[PDB]
């Protein structure tokens, strides 16, 4: 399947004292691997899964190095951006920031991405061609301007098509045992009797990796959604992900049921009903 | 500028069953800013020990984090996730329920 | 791996 490599950043301004709170995480796929924090002692890009430790010394230093730079330019644009949108000193405000690749089944580049926002709201984006930018209002527009005139987007497109697929590909060959493995969905089906005549079925899925995942009921093989509730898919904190999908059903009427579960685990998708 | 409240959902990393070792969870998401406290509880008192994943962030910029710890559920005892964020007037509190 | 080793400011 496809795979992707993403950082996400957040700046957080502390107006009282001091410099903003900055914290960078990486993922391929859905496993985050890296983090940096700038309340934590190290001080340091920190691994966060077991692939990466095996990176030695000048991977971290260069890393580490990278990821303060970044902090760097967001407190900055802290700075500038309370004054192009005429805030008062003192207020706390966030900058985010997502960049990152895709690659298809092939491992070969898909598509980049590098998007920023502050407070919550989208602020200037590459655009997927890599070599455009989308302006939300007049002040990304002012940014807009210059990094068009900086030429940034050419700098940007050669690390999203390049070095960040070169990187991706090591990381997945390297972490090979958990991110090529794919953990189809643990099913089971539990019954609850609301009184004598409803009774709810809840479909669940456990244990799952990647987190992508739909859950369907169907009632004499049509699609329902009336009378359902489905829980937003949710982290175990062993790296795998759960959903469960529920319906209310007419006591009784139980059979007439079917939980539907597609997955990148599964060749087929899974059918379940209760006939317990 | 917009702010979001927090979803919460408490639940085991395992199924549950009385006696045996497993990890309660409490994951928020979907809220924005990021500052935000939580708390698990057993027996309404706060527990000691907590962790949580480093902060991340969805599509719509929103943010998700998880609470957890090691606990031993039993028959008596009850466990909650208590939610505090700048939009909540007043603490969330939500209920451990083991089908859920 | 991160971008760099330059991101402009805003």
């Amino acid at each position: 399947g496809s795979h992707s490599m993403r950082y996400f950043f957040t700046s957080v301004s502390r107006p009282g004292r001091g410099e903003p709170r900055f914290i960078a995480v990486g993922y391929v796929d859905d496993t985050q691997f890296v983090r940096f924090d700038s309340d934590a002692a190290s001080q340091r890009m920190e691994p966060r899964a077991p692939w990466i430790e095996q990176e030695g010394p000048e991977y971290w230093d260069g890393e580490t190095r990278k990821v303060k730079a970044h902090s760097q330019t967001h407190r900055v644009d802290l700075g500038t951006l309370r004054g192009y949108y005429n805030q008062s000193e003192a207020g706390s405000h966030t900058v985010q920031r997502m960049y990152g690749c895709d690659v298809g089944s092939d491992w070969r580049f898909l598509r980049g991405y590098h998007q920023y926002a502050y407070d919550g709201k989208d602020y200037i984006a590459l655009k997927e061609d890599l070599r455009s930018w989308t302006a939300a209002d007049m002040a990304a527009q002012t940014t807009k301007h210059k990094w068009e005139a900086a030429h940034v987007a050419e700098q940007l497109r050669a690390y999203l098509e390049g070095t960040c697929v070169e990187w991706l590909r090591r990381y997945l060959e390297n972490g090979k045992e958990t991110l090529q493995r794919t953990d189809a969905p643990k099913t089971h089906m539990t019954h609850h009797a609301v009184s004598d005549h409803e009774a709810t079925l809840r479909c669940w899925a456990l244990s799952f990796y990647p987190a992508e995942i739909t859950l369907t009921w169907q009632r004499d093989g049509e699609d329902q959604t009336q009378d359902t509730e489905l829980v937003e898919t949710r982290p175990a904190g062993d790296g795998t992900f759960q959903k469960w999908a529920a319906v209310v059903v007419p006591s009784g009427q139980e059979q007439r049921y079917t939980c539907h579960v597609q997955h990148e685990g599964l060749p087929k998708p899974l059918t379940l009903r209760w006939e317990p | 500028m917009i702010q979001r409240t927090p979803k919460i959902q408490v639940y085991s990393r395992h199924p549950a069953e009385n006696g045996k070792s497993n990890f309660l969870n409490c994951y928020v998401s979907g809220f924005h800013p990021s500052d935000i406290e939580v708390d698990l509880l057993k027996n309404g008192e706060r527990i000691e020990k907590v962790e949580h994943s480093d902060l991340s962030f969805s599509k719509d910029w929103s943010f998700y984090l998880l609470y957890y710890t090691e606990f031993t559920p039993t028959e008596k005892d009850e466990y909650a996730c208590r939610v505090n964020h700048v939009t909540l007037s007043q603490p969330k509190i939500v209920k451990w329920d083991r089908d859920m | 791996y991160l971008g760099g080793p330059d991101f402009p400011t805003i």
